[PDB]
């Protein structure tokens, strides 16, 4: 803003400003391994 | 003599980015017969 009178003046002026960011990762892994050997496979007592 | 002269500006912006991968995997497998190194192997 800006103003004049007769002399006499005044002036202004303003600037609010901002801001905002995020980040996110997520990682899984899952591993089953299930085994067998025989070597003999009916033993029978 | 009076003057006067006023303005207000306004500004907005925004980004996003975005990422997903998944994956899995099965085996299943029998063997028989062999020596059990290489029914192993």
């Amino acid at each position: 803003s800006s103003s004049r009178k007769r002399r006499s003046s005044s002036s202004s002026s303003r600037s609010y400003t901002s801001h905002t960011n995020e980040i996110h990762k997520g990682k899984s892994y899952q591993l089953l391994v299930v085994e067998n050997t025989v070597e003999v496979a009916q033993f029978i007592n | 003599t009076k003057v006067e002269h006023r303005c207000t500006t306004n500004k907005l912006s925004e980004k996003h980015e975005g990422s997903f991968i998944q994956g899995a995997e099965k085996s299943i497998s029998l063997i028989r017969g062999g020596r059990s190194e290489y029914g192993a192997a």
